[PDB]
């Protein structure tokens, strides 16, 4: 929790990179576009 | 005197770097500590 | 306290560094056993006739 | 004198640089012991 709180937070703001609204790497290639895409689905069905 | 000895310069690397990241805290800088470790011979020379 | 090292990315890697100073160097010189001492103490009275 | 010095800096590295040669030098000749022996008003004569 302190790590949570203290380096976690200094790493996210300085060495993470932007991503454009709309995007949750559906648009990705390869394997990790396909498991966000069924994730991204398999969510709307958890949900429902 | 068979079981270890001479641990100092071990401790004292140490030492240096520690005040080094409390500097580089204090100041927000991994540069500017530099600045006031470089005093440390300045006293070390008139005790010698 | 986020806040403060969002702001202040390099004291935040400070605190992370010393800590791993403080136990890597703990961790050298540290005990090693399979167990702690689980069993219950005992003490044998021993005499002959 | 120091808005002087601030002009110079080449000048005062080479200095520093004397410097720990200097404090360098003397560290290594200064023969190292642990405690001072004291006169405690009080000392032995083994006769053996
Ligand atoms: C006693 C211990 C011995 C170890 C060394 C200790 C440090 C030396 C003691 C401090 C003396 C500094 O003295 C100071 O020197 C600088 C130059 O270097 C002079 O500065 C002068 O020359 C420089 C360039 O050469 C010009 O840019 C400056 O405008 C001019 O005033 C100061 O006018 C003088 O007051
Ligand atoms: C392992 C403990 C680390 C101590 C962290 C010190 C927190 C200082 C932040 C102060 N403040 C709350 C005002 O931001
Ligand atoms: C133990 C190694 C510490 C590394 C610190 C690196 C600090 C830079 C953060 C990344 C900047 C993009
Ligand atoms: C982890 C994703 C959960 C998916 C839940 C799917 C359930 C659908 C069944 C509908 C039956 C009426
Ligand atoms: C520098 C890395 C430290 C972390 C590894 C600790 C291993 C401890 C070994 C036990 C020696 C008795
Ligand atoms: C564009 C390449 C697509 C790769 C498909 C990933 C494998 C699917 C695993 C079920
Ligand atoms: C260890 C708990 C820290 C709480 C700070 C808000
Ligand atoms: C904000 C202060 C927290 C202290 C953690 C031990």
């Amino acid at each position: 929790v302190l790590v949570a709180l203290i380096l976690t937070p200094a790493l996210c703001a300085t060495m993470l990179k932007p991503i454009a609204k709309g995007d949750h790497g559906e648009g990705k290639k390869g394997f990790f576009g396909w498991f966000n895409r069924m994730f991204e689905k398999s969510t709307h069905h958890y949900t429902d | 005197e068979r079981l270890s000895g001479n641990q100092a310069p071990s401790l004292y690397a140490i030492s240096l770097i520690v005040v080094f990241l409390c500097l580089a805290a204090l100041y927000e800088s991994w540069s500017i500590p530099f600045s006031v470790m470089l005093v440390v011979p300045l006293g070390v020379i008139g005790a010698l | 306290m986020p806040n403060f090292f969002i702001d202040r990315p390099i004291f935040a890697w400070v605190i992370a560094i010393i800590i791993m100073l403080a136990g890597g160097l703990a961790a050298l010189k540290l005990p090693v056993a399979q167990y702690p001492t689980i069993a219950p103490p005992a003490v044998t009275i021993s005499a002959s006739y | 004198s120091v808005g002087g010095i601030l002009r110079s800096t080449g000048r005062y590295l080479v200095l520093y640089l004397i410097i720990v040669v200097g404090m360098a030098y003397l560290f290594v000749r200064l023969p190292s012991s642990f405690l001072p022996d004291e006169d405690q008003g009080v000392f032995m004569t083994m006769v053996q």
